[PDB]
RNA sequence: CGCGGGGUUGAGCAGCCUGGUAGCUCGUCGGGCUCAUAACCCGAAGAUCGUCGGUCAAAUCCGGCCCCCGCAACCA
RNA sequence: GGGAGGGCGCUUACCACUUUGUGAUUCAUGACUGGGGUGAAGUCGUAACAAGGUAACCGUAGGGGAACCUGCGGUUGGAU
RNA sequence: AAUUCCUUGUCGGGUAAGUUCCGACCUGCACGAAUGGCGUAAUGAUGGCCAGGCUGUCUCCACCCGAGACUCAGUGAAAU
RNA sequence: GCUCGCCGGAAGACCAAGGGUUCCUGUCCAACGUUAAUCGGGGCAGGGUGAGUCGACCCCUAAGGCGAGGCCGAAAGGCGUAGUCGAUGGGAAACAGGUUAAUAUUCCUGUACUUGGUGUUACUGCGAAGGGGGGACGGAGAAGGCUAUGUUGGCCGGGCGACGGUUGUCCCGGUUUAAGCGUGUAGGCUGGUUUUCCAGGCAAAUCCGGAAAAUCAAGGCUGAGGCGUGAUGACGAGGCACUACGGUGCUGAAGCAACAAAUGCCCUGCUUCCAGGAAAAGCCUCUAAGCAUCAGGUAACAUCAAAUCGUACCCCAAACCGACACAGGUGGUCAGGUAGAGAAUACCAAGGCGCUUGAGAGAACUCGGGUGAAGGAACUAGGCAAAAUGGUGCCGUAACUUCGGGAGAAGGCACGCUGAUAUGUAGGUGAGGUCCCUCGCGGAUGGAGCUGAAAUCAGUCGAAGAUACCAGCUGGCUGCAACUGUUUAUUAAAAACACAGCACUGUGCAAACACGAAAGUGGACGUAUACGGUGUGACGCCUGCCCGGUGCCGGGAGGUUAAU
RNA sequence: AGGACCGAACCGACUAAUGUUGAAAAAUUAGCGGAUGACUUGUGGCUGGGGGUGAAAGGCCAAUCAAACCGGGAGAUAGCU
RNA sequence: AAAAUGACA
C-alpha cells in the first residue's frame, strides 16, 4: 500500500521553507509565533 | 468525398470520415506557427469556468489573415492546407512581392487560382473589396464589423451572409442564423462563400474520437445528487421539475439576451 | 371490520347544501305520415325517494339495519 | 549331411456388420393463432348496379367496427 | 413481464416428480411511445433454466506426504 | 575446507529519489538482535570520498510563480506590462589497463580531446537589442545493411583416467585489446553555378523572399558499420619462489576463420494515416547607429587558466515510505547456455543466498497437497470448490447476420527414434579463381566450406511419443445493456455512469454562460456546419390524443399598483 | 487499418480458502479482466472548505468527509446520565 | 337540404 508520505526535498522547501514563510503577511506571522514560543528550529528548513 | 469505413470492428461500424485529397500533405509553413497552450477550461483564478474541455491533441495555432489589408498586390495560391484551430482548410498566398499569408479557403478556390483584393478588384469569388463597393443582392463571407477591425461574421465551414438592401451609410445583412443586422457600409467582406461544406456529413463513430478532440464526458443533471445539481434526487429516476441550468437559471425557452447598446444595429430577431 | 362516497318512475343523471318546491335525455303506450318497418310529428302514462325507527311539517335533519363502491391496515 | 519348393502360424493392404458427431430432406403430430369455404328468416350497417343519390375504377399512402373514406397521379369500361 | 396482489392464474414443452425456465391465452390490482415503445447479429469476471464430458460435491469416507497441534532447552505477550 | 539445496528478466550488477556514517580496521557483549553469541547495519576508538572531460554550478526557455510603473479594491490585498525565476527539455571535451582493508572515466602509466585570455606572425572591413537560417519535434508499418553477442572449426597449453573402454571424429582451459586520428562504404536527401531587376522580411542589407536569362548534368549535405593506426605496447593460461602462509614478487605460448544474430545502430531515415504532432539560447549569415590609425575579425604558432560544491555506503531493501531487522509500495539501465514463437515456463553459468529459535515424537483437530473400489451432481440457495479440456499442420463446420461475423464453432486424423531418398535435400551464406573496370570499402562470373527446414517410404521400443513444467471445457433457450470503457481507496463492478447518434432551447461577438465587491480571465486568439444547458442513448420500424392545471414565449387595449 | 484477437511486463480487483490480538490498520495463495489505447507511468506546477474535484458513488481532498485539519469565541449549552 | 331497409318459394 502506497503510504501517505512520499519524500520529496524540493517539494518540502518549496511549499513549508523559510523563503515560503517570508513571502506572505499570513506566513510572517506564523514565525513570529515560533520565535515568542521559543522554537529551537523554525520552520523545516535543515 | 464522404466515405464510410467497413464494419470490421464494434466501433468503426458507423464511421464516416470527409477526406480531401487536394489538402496539401506535408508541413505547414514554419514562420506563421505559433505555440497554443490549453488551458481545459480554467482561468486566472484557476477554477474551471466552461465544462467539459481537456485533453485532445497538441496543436500549432497558424496566423490566419483575417483583416486582409493589401491594395493591390495580386496572388496567387499556392497550396490548401489543413488547419486544426478552425473548421475551414486555409490556403497558402503568395503575393507578388514574395510575401505570404494564410487566408481561408471560399468552396470555388483551387491550387494556382489569383486573388487580390482592394476598392478596385473585380467581382469574384475570394476578393476582398468594401461593402460599398460589392454589389447588393450577393453572397459574401468573412465579414467584419468595424471598418479595419478584422472580420467575425461568417467565418465557419460552408457558411455565407446575404447582402439584402444597401441604405445610405449602412447595409443590411441576413446571416446564416435567420437573423437580420446592420452594418456599416465600410466593412470588407471577402466574396465568396466558405469551403469544406461536406462538414455536417460525419459521423465520429465512437467515444475515443471525441476523447481526442479536448471534449471530456457529459453527466446529466438526473443522475447527479440533489446537493450537486438542481435536478438530483430521486429513487428510481424522478423528475418533477422545471428544467435548469445547475445555477438555477431556467433553460429550454427562457430568452437571456441583454445589450440595449446594439439593439440599434438589429432589424428583425432570428426565428 | 377502521375511515369515506352511494341506494330516486324501465336505464343513466340531478333535487339532499341547510326542511315545504321531485326534474333532463333515453325508453314504454295511443294516434299520425309509408306498400311496410325503421326515422320523423302529435299527444299520454309511469317513483313517493333502500328499509326499520327518532318536529307544524322529511328525498333532505339523526341513528340502526341491507347492499354497493372506495381508501387505509404501517416501524420492527 | 541336406537344397529348391509347398503348408501351418504370425504380419501388413483392401473391405462387410457395427459405433460416433454434425447437417439436408421427407412423413406424421403439437398448446395457440392467420386467412379461406359451406351452412338455418342472426346482429350492425348500405359500399356497388340508374347521375345508385359524393360517377366508377387502377397504383400508392394514411385513417376507421365493416362494407369503406381522404390525399396525389392515371383511364372512360360515365349520365346530363 | 426487473412491472401481475389473488397466484404455484390456465393450457403446452421439458422431468418418474418442475412455486423456477421456455411458448401461448388476456381476466393490464397498478405496461405504453425520446422521465422513450417493440425488435436486434456481435459483445458480458452480468441475471434464470437445460444438456454432454468430468469428477470425493455426495452414498461414505479410507490411506499417504508436508506445516502446525503434543514433549524437552532459550526468550516471553493479550483481551478480561 | 568438502558436500547438499535455492534464485538466475533475479533473491544477480549499476543509478536517480530518499537516508546520512550505516562504508574499512582494531576492540567489548551490560542494553538493541523475538534464542546463545567470540557475531552485527550494536557500544568505543581510529581510518576513509582526490575530477578541465562524470554531475551539480553556468547560458536558454515550458507549465507556472514573483512582478518597477500600472489598473482595481473599506485596510489587508487581487490581476498584470517591461523584466526576472522555474527542468522533468536544449547548450564544449577521456578512453584502456594497474593499484587501496576502504575511493577511483578523479591517483599512476599510455594515448587523446574541448572551450576562453594573452603573445608572435600572415591576411582582413569589423560591428546589435534588429533581418534571416537552424536548433525544431506526431502515431503506426515495413523491409535492407550491421554491431553487441553466441555456437562451431582451427591454433596454443595441459590430460591418457579410482570401475568395462578411452593416443583418438577423445577430455579441459584460452583464443582479449578502448577513446582518439585517417578512410569515407551500405545507404538517405536534395540540381548546381553565374548574371540583371523588385511594392515583402517594422530602418538598412551583398542574407532570406520573389521575377527573369545563360550554362552544365553534375555538385553538395548526411551517414551505421568495415579497414588502417593507437598496439614491435597492455592483457594473457600456466609455470618459478617467498609464503608474514592473507597473498606477494619473476616469467609468459596461441592470440585466427565460418555461421547464426537482436527490442541496440544507420533511422531526427522511408512509406502511410488523421487525431495535424513545445519555446528560447548555443551555432551560421546580413546589415543600422559607430570606427576606418585604431578597434575588431580569419588562420597558424607558444604559453596561461578551466574556479566552487557531490564523489564512502544501501538503492525493488535489515540502510527509502509503512511505529519493528514487517510475506506490502518504489522510477530507470544490462540481458549468457539448452528446449522454446517468447522478456512464459523447466534446468543451469557469472554472481548471490539457505530467509536469526532448535532438538524430539509421528494422537485427535486445523492448514497446504497426492491417489481411490462401484455409482457420477443423488450434496447444494446454486456444479461454490475440486475434476476436466489445453499444442502445431491438415480435413470439416449450423441456426442466425448490420455480410465483418457466428468460428478456435462443434467433431476428427498425424506427432518419438534410426535409415534411404539426400555418404544432410530445398533454401540462406559465400573463399580462392576468371574477366571487366568511373581503380575502389568496385562490377559480373564463379560454388570450396559453413548452416539448414519441411516431406515421403521402411523399420524399431514402450501401456502411453503436444509424454515433464507451460497449455481453451463445449453446446441449447432466455431478461437487461448496442459495443471497448468508468464507479462506492477499505463488505455493492452491475441492469448503474459515460459513450457515438437524435431532439428542444439560448447565444450576432464587448456573444450566452462561469470564476471575481472590481479590474480582469476562461468561452476563444473560436464566430451559427460555432459555443452553452437540458433530456434520450448504436442500428431497424416508429413516436398517437389533451394547452383544462404548473411553467415558458408573444400581446398591448382595459382594470389594479411603488418611490417621487 | 483496428477504442480488432490469444498472451508475459505493466494496470486492475470477479470467485473460493487462509488470515480477523494477521506477515499486513484490506494482504497472501490458485484461478480472473485490459494489454496501440477513452492506456500506463517519472518529475514539476494549478484549483482550498459551504470551497475544490467528480465517465456521478455523496465518491475523494494526508489511515478522518451529508461539509478537513490546527488555534481562538470556550469553563458554549445540557429540564439529561 | 334529408331520403335507410324488404327471408325463401
Ligand atoms: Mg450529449
Ligand atoms: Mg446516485
Ligand atoms: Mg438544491
Ligand atoms: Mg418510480
Ligand atoms: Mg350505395
Ligand atoms: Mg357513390
Ligand atoms: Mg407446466
Ligand atoms: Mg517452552
Ligand atoms: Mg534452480
Ligand atoms: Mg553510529
Ligand atoms: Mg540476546
Ligand atoms: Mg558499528
Ligand atoms: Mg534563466
Ligand atoms: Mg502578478
Ligand atoms: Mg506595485
Ligand atoms: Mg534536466
Ligand atoms: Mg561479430
Ligand atoms: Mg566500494
Ligand atoms: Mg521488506
Ligand atoms: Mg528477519
Ligand atoms: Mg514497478
Ligand atoms: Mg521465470
Ligand atoms: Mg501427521
Ligand atoms: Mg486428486
Ligand atoms: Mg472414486
Ligand atoms: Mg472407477
Ligand atoms: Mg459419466
Ligand atoms: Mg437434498
Ligand atoms: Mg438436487
Ligand atoms: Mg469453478
Ligand atoms: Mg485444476
Ligand atoms: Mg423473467
Ligand atoms: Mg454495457
Ligand atoms: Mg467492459
Ligand atoms: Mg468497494
Ligand atoms: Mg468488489
Ligand atoms: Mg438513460
Ligand atoms: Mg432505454
Ligand atoms: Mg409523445
Ligand atoms: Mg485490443
Ligand atoms: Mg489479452
Ligand atoms: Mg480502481
Ligand atoms: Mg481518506
Ligand atoms: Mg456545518
Ligand atoms: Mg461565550
Amino acid at each position: 500500500m502506497k503510504r501517505t508520505f512520499q519524500p520529496s526535498v524540493l517539494k518540502r522547501n518549496r511549499s513549508h521553507g523559510f523563503r515560503a514563510r517570508m513571502a506572505t503577511k499570513n506566513g510572517r506571522q506564523v514565525l513570529a509565533r515560533r520565535r515568542a514560543k521559543g522554537r529551537a528550529r523554525l520552520t523545516v528548513s535543515k | 468525398a464522404v466515405v464510410k469505413c467497413k464494419p470490421t470492428s464494434p466501433g468503426r461500424r458507423h464511421v464516416v470520415k470527409v477526406v480531401n485529397p487536394e489538402l496539401h500533405k506535408g508541413k505547414p509553413f514554419a514562420p506563421l506557427l505559433e505555440k497554443n497552450s490549453k488551458s481545459g477550461g480554467r482561468n486566472n483564478n484557476g477554477r474551471i469556468t466552461t465544462r467539459h474541455i481537456g485533453g485532445g491533441h497538441k496543436q500549432a495555432y497558424r496566423i490566419v489573415d483575417f483583416k486582409r489589408n493589401k491594395d493591390g498586390i495580386p496572388a496567387v495560391v499556392e497550396r490548401l492546407e489543413y488547419d486544426p484551430n478552425r473548421s475551414a482548410n486555409i490556403a497558402l498566398v503568395l503575393y507578388k512581392d514574395g510575401e505570404r499569408r494564410y487566408i481561408l479557403a471560399p468552396k470555388g478556390l483551387k491550387a494556382g487560382d489569383q486573388i487580390q483584393s482592394g476598392v478596385d478588384a473585380a467581382i469574384k469569388p475570394g476578393n476582398t473589396l468594401p461593402m460599398r463597393n460589392i454589389p447588393v443582392g450577393s453572397t459574401v463571407h468573412n465579414v467584419e464589423m468595424k471598418p479595419g477591425k478584422g472580420g467575425q461574421l461568417a467565418r465557419s465551414a460552408g457558411t455565407y451572409v446575404q447582402i439584402v438592401a444597401r441604405d445610405g451609410a449602412y447595409v443590411t445583412l441576413r446571416l446564416r442564423s435567420g437573423e437580420m443586422r446592420k452594418v456599416e457600409a465600410d466593412c470588407r467582406a471577402t466574396l465568396g462563400e466558405v469551403g469544406n461544406a461536406e462538414h455536417m456529413l460525419r459521423v465520429l463513430g465512437k467515444a475515443g474520437a471525441a476523447r481526442w478532440r479536448g471534449v471530456r464526458p457529459t453527466v446529466r443533471g438526473t443522475a447527479m445528487n440533489p446537493v450537486d445539481h438542481p435536478h438530483g434526487g430521486g429513487e428510481g429516476r424522478n423528475f418533477g421539475k422545471h428544467p435548469v441550468t445547475p445555477w438555477g437559471v431556467q433553460t429550454k425557452g427562457k430568452k437571456t439576451r441583454s445589450n440595449k447598446r446594439t439593439d440599434k444595429f438589429i432589424v428583425r430577431r432570428r426565428s
